[PDB]
């Protein structure tokens, strides 16, 4: 049978969170053009 | 001419704004202005 032990430590790691992004649609596309905008106008269907 | 320089900002950095009861209320920015009719920009951490 076993007898008196001895101590010992391990190390584990888990991924827990991942850190969230948000993105602009028209500012990413146009970049501030009106008429660019205007011609997007008819796709806020697709990229909503 | 000298050697000053400039930096380029843009015009419109787009702005973060919340809904509620179908109404608009609040609202996170980048400039210490009311640019709404809101009465109050409490300056906050990393945002007003
Ligand atoms: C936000 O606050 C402003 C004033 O603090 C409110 O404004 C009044 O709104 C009415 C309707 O347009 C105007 O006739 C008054 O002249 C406004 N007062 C001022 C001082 O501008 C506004 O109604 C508030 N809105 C919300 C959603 O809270
Ligand atoms: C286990 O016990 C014996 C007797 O008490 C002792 O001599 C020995 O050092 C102990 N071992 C450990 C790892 O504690
Ligand atoms: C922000 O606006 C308030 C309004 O009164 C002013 O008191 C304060 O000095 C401003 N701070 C900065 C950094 O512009």
């Amino acid at each position: 049978i076993p007898s008196n032990w001895t101590t010992s430590v391990q190390v584990e790691y888990l991924q827990i969170t991942s850190t969230p992004i948000v993105v602009d649609c028209s500012t990413y596309v146009c970049n501030g053009n009106v008429r660019c905008v205007e011609l997007l106008k008819q796709y806020t269907s697709a990229c909503k | 001419t000298k050697g000053t320089i400039y930096s380029i900002t843009p015009c419109n950095p787009p702005d973060q704004l919340v809904v509620y009861q179908q109404a608009v209320v609040g609202a996170m920015l980048s400039e210490n202005f009311t640019s709404y009719g809101f009465s109050n920009v409490v300056e906050l951490p990393k945002f007003f």
